């Protein structure tokens, strides 16, 4: 099939690249993986049809071949790490200085697209901080990689987990539940996610009942914990399997209905849609993000895993040993993916910045010494780019800037469907008008606290008083 | 310099010689940071260290043990340092599939103070396997190998230090305590852990609050002032009177004068591990009208002719004002012992023991073999060996089970400033021996922190609290 061979390509100034192409020691050894995963070869393939159509352009980046070398990353950060290595060591040479400072580095690649993990995207721009290599990463939305004091040189092309929990402090706010109990997974991005609303609701007014952590596949007790105070509004900031398993304790528990505030995670999977029973379990109202779609994708990469069987054209023109033994119904399925779109815009973004970097116009570009990869940040910044007709801007924290669209569970013969009654977009506008609530008539549920009265102070926070 | 010892085999050290006291294009170098003194005293703890395993002939004979100490900021630089100590003699780092024939310019590394560094070091030196034990680091999450196969410490884990606290708050039985953590990732985990355990031994928290980042030395907008007399009118209008504060030393002198101003009286603070040993914070002497201190920290272990060796005494490798910053700190450092100084002397003679014995020499000349990091690493979990009337060996997940004490701020010069008044034994998870403990009450009566007086139908979602009936 000869897919792995198209993963580099020569060019003037060369791409990064860290996929999840494969998934899963006394020695030093680095680690193998051997099971393929489909989401990182589609990705893959979605910067490649980037990079080739960017090529392909005449405005953009003239007289100049944009170059790529794709890695084959797992979850795991031992194994990614080598390939950023490799990245910043010298062009024609296997070895890696250990200089002073940035300013004595001549790294291979012009810049790096991030990993999709969180956590590898969190160790990769910790490195990268060091060497000022602009990397950009898709689907990386934790909130700490925003703080510029350690993280100097990374963006990303997904909104963060503010964003959101800021939509959702809104939500509370203006909807009057002032008094509501506030939950997480007990990974990374529940406790992160947690941590981040304590201080936008403590600064909305909003303070929370109670915090607590829902461990991943106790809960009897979390959710004990939340009846314990009389409170109808519930924030679940949990991945797909935490907030799966509290669904299915809850269902085989009998607990009441509550209003559910959904994260991004688990509003959109039908592993929690398809719960049997969640839909005696109040409303779930959560806030989904707005964005584009590659429409071209699919035809790319149906017309490329065809062209690729020919040998002809291998012959004409590892990595990932595994992505060479592949039909394309190992990658069918996962066609119409979010990711590819911010894959794609991350990919124009660096070729932007560079070709506003080298000072290019229309005709072509000045010939001048080849551009370090830290020259690059000054252009990124603050940086307007077009992707597939819609501007995008990355923000002076490096994070991209879009909408949102606030979604609730409407049932009707126990298939929930998304539908859309508000649109965020720093300033939360909402249609209560339309909402079909959960409670014996159509009137909405009421949580709310007293501040002011005798008085007995009462939250986690020590902020309401109960008269 | 007494930042490079040249030897046979070479032994990297992190230590955090300056603070965050107050353009990406420049990188500001730790040098022009201001000097902390706690910093400079472990870096001269391993130095004695050294030279102490190079002055017998019993231990590592005929093989001078050499020592590369560099500067690790809090957070800023910490990349360049590994890279400078897995560099050959040439500063020239290959990259290859293998590592195992791979011999770097350190053996072991005795890592930072601060568990991010400790967690980005470790996640760079999980590809060369190169050994790494790291003091004063409590994070939960460097106690599993899988995905921390090289590193190992020298302290208890933040779970014994949060069971030392609720055993504390046992004995005295108090069962209403405020908790305030900091913004830190670090103060954020350690309030959970302490949430978690408190939940079960019947023991309530009245509320938590997170103290802002606050840097000292600094002007603070009136939003952060705002929050802080916020915190410190929750903290008196509450009937709590034990605090907990899980906060880095740094963030802690702007909330203390706040509550000074404010003249809030008559509480039990309770220090973590942080800022309980800190004599830049311990002397300010005008805290002790805030009630009595109380902190977790290492047992002062007395290293005998430490003090007199601290007295007589590339980039980011040197300090000038280090000397005369710690000199006014001579007196107080020499009579609070040494408890993070043994940690660091442990390190070192751990790695030193585990060199002995992967060279297999006995009292005689060594076979002055080639080791590689990862031969070390694996030689490294079966030290086991008497020093200073304390046994050294690794748990199976990379701790050392090195007792915990609570100790009690007491301001006399003349005296032992940090006093101790409990002995916490991390194998049998046990508090005992607890001495005299000098209280701010009239007769020296145990504060009493209770929501309710004992009697029954419950009020609030604390089950603690109640009303008599
Ligand atoms: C680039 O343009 C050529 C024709 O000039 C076309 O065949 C090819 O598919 C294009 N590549 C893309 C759209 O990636
Ligand atoms: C749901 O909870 C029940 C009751 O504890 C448990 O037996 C069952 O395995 C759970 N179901 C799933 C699909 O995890
Ligand atoms: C949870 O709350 C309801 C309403 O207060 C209470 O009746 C019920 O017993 C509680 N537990 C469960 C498992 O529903
Ligand atoms: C391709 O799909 C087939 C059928 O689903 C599966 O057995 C095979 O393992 C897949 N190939 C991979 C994962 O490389
Ligand atoms: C654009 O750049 C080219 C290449 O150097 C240069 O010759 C030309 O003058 C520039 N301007 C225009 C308007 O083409
Ligand atoms: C930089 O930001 C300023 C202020 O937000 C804006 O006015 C300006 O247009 C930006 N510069 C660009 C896009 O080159
Ligand atoms: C956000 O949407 C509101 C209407 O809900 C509109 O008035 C406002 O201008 C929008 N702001 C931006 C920055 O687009
Ligand atoms: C980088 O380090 C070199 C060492 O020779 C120094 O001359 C230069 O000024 C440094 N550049 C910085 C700190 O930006
Ligand atoms: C022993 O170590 C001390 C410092 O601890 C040093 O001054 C001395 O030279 C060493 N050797 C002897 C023989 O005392
Ligand atoms: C701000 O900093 C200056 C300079 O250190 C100092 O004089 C002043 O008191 C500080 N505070 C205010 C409120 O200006
Ligand atoms: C206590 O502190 C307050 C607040 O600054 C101050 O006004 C007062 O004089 C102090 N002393 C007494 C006895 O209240
Ligand atoms: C400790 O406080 C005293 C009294 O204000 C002060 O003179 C001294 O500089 C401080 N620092 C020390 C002794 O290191
Ligand atoms: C330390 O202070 C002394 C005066 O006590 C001064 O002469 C000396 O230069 C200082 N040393 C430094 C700043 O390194
Ligand atoms: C270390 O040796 C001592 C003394 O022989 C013994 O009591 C102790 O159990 C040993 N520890 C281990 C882990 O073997
Ligand atoms: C303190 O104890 C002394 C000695 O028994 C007694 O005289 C005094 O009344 C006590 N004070 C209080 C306030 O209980």
């Amino acid at each position: 099939l000869c897919l792995s061979q198209q993963l580099r390509m020569k060019g003037d100034y060369v791409l990064g690249g860290l996929f999840p192409l494969g998934e899963a020691r006394t020695r030093p050894s680095s680690p193998v993986c051997t099971r393929f995963s489909s989401n990182g070869l589609l990705w893959a393939l979605a910067m490649k049809m980037a990079v080739e159509e960017i090529n392909n352009k005449s405005d953009l980046l003239p007289g100049l071949r944009l170059g790529y070398d794709l890695f084959d990353t797992c979850s795991e950060p031992v194994v990614a790490m080598k390939p950023s290595l490799m990245f910043l060591a010298k062009a024609g040479s296997r070895d890696i200085a250990a200089y002073c400072n940035y300013t004595q580095y001549q790294p291979r690649v012009l810049a790096v697209i991030g990993p999709h993990s969180s956590e590898l995207a969190m160790v990769t721009g910790k490195f990268f901080s060091f060497f000022l290599m602009p990397q950009v990463s898709y689907g990386a939305s934790m909130e700490l990689l925003s703080a510029r004091e350690t993280f100097p040189s990374f963006f990303r092309t997904v909104p963060s987990d503010r964003v959101q929990l800021t939509a959702a402090a809104e939500l509370l706010q203006e909807f009057g539940w002032n008094w509501v109990a506030a939950l997480g997974s007990d990974d990374e991005y529940g406790r992160q996610g947690l941590s981040i609303f304590s201080a936008l609701a403590a600064a909305r007014g909003i303070c929370i009942a109670h915090e607590g952590l829902v461990p991943l596949p106790k809960v009897q007790d979390v959710l004990h914990q939340v009846n314990q105070s009389s409170v109808q509004v519930v924030l679940l900031f949990a991945s797909v399997h935490a907030a799966h398993a509290l669904f299915n304790y809850s269902i085989s528990s009998r607990l009441s209905p509550k209003v559910w505030v959904a994260s991004e995670a688990w509003l959109t999977s039908d592993l929690v849609m398809g719960l049997p029973g969640m839909a005696q379990m109040g409303t779930v109202l959560g806030f989904l993000q707005r964005g584009a779609q590659l429409h071209e994708f699919p035809q790319y990469v149906k017309t490329h895993l065809a062209l690729a069987t020919d040998p002809a054209f291998c012959s004409a023109l590892q990595r990932c040993p595994q992505c060479d033994c592949i039909t394309l119904q190992n990658v069918s399925a996962g066609l119409n993916h979010h990711q590819t779109f911010s894959v794609y815009a991350a990919v124009y973004s660096v070729a932007q910045a560079l070709h506003n970097t080298l000072q290019c116009n229309a005709s072509g570009c000045p010939a001048q010494d080849p551009v370090k990869p830290w020259q690059l940040l000054e252009n990124m910044y603050n940086l307007t780019f077009h992707v597939g007709g819609l501007p995008l801007r990355f923000d002076s924290s490096g994070n991209v800037d879009m909408e949102y669209d606030l979604k609730l569970w409407v049932w009707q013969g126990s298939v929930p469907r998304l539908h859309d009654v508000g649109r965020f977009n720093g300033s939360l506008r909402t249609e209560r008008l339309k909402i079909r609530w959960h409670t014996s008539d159509n009137q909405k549920p009421v949580s709310r606290c007293s501040r002011q009265c005798v008085r007995r102070v009462k939250g986690f926070h020590s902020c309401c008083y109960d008269c | 310099s007494d930042f490079y010892l040249p030897g046979d085999y070479l032994l990297g050290g992190l230590f955090s010689l300056h603070a965050n006291m107050k353009n990406f294009l420049q990188v500001p170098m730790c040098k022009e940071y201001e000097v902390k003194v706690i910093g400079y005293n472990l870096m001269q703890a391993m130095r004695f260290a050294v030279e102490e395993i190079n002055n017998d002939s019993s231990l590592l004979p005929g093989v001078l043990l050499g020592y590369e100490i560099v500067d690790v900021c809090y957070i800023s630089n910490n990349v360049q340092p590994v890279l400078y100590f897995l560099a050959h003699e040439d500063n020239l780092l290959p990259i290859q599939e293998d590592y195992s024939n791979y011999i770097s310019r350190v053996v072991a590394v005795i890592g930072p103070d601060n568990s991010e560094s400790v967690m980005t070091v470790a996640n760079f030196l999980s590809l060369f396997l190169l050994p790494q034990i790291t003091y004063s680091a409590i994070s939960d999450e460097l106690r599993d190998k899988v995905r921390f196969p090289a590193l190992l410490r020298t302290t208890p884990s933040a779970d014994h230090h949060i069971e030392a606290m609720v055993q504390l708050m046992l004995h005295f039985r108090w069962n209403w305590i405020i908790v305030l953590v900091s913004s830190d990732t670090y103060g954020r985990d350690n309030g959970q852990l302490l949430g978690e355990r408190v939940a079960r031994r019947d023991i309530c928290i009245a509320f938590q609050e997170t103290l802002p980042t606050l840097q000292p030395n600094q002007n603070m907008t009136s939003e952060e002032r705002q929050r802080l007399v916020t915190i410190v009118d929750k903290l008196q209008q509450s009937t709590a009177r034990v605090v907990v504060v899980f906060s880095p030393d740094l963030t802690l002198y702007h909330f203390f004068n706040e509550v000074l101003r404010q003249n809030f009286t008559g509480a039990v603070w309770i220090a973590s591990e942080s800022w309980a040993i800190d004599p830049v914070l311990h002397n300010l002497t005008e805290l002790r009208h805030l009630g009595t201190f109380l902190g977790i920290t290492i047992q002062s272990v007395p290293i005998p002719g430490f003090s007199e060796f601290r007295e007589w005494g590339t980039c980011n490798q040197e300090c000038d004002n280090c000397l005369n910053a710690t000199l006014s700190f001579n007196t107080i450092l020499r009579l609070s012992g040494e408890r993070v100084v043994y940690s660091v002397y442990s390190a070192v003679y751990a790695v030193a023991h585990a060199l002995h014995s992967l060279l297999g020499c006995d009292k005689s000349t060594c076979t002055k073999r080639v080791v590689y990091p990862w031969q070390l690493l694996e030689e490294i979990w079966k030290v086991n060996f008497t020093l200073l009337d304390h046994q050294i060996f690794f748990d199976p997940q990379g701790d050392v089970a090195l007792h915990l004490e609570i100790v009690q701020w007491q301001w006399d010069r003349s005296q032992n400033p940090f006093q101790s008044v409990a002995s916490y034994y991390p194998l049998q998870r046990q508090l005992k021996n607890i001495q005299d403990i000098s209280w701010h009450t009239i007769n020296n009566t145990i504060p009493m922190s209770m929501c309710s007086k004992r009697c029954k139908k419950p009020v609030g979602i604390h089950v603690c609290c109640f009303e008599c009936i």
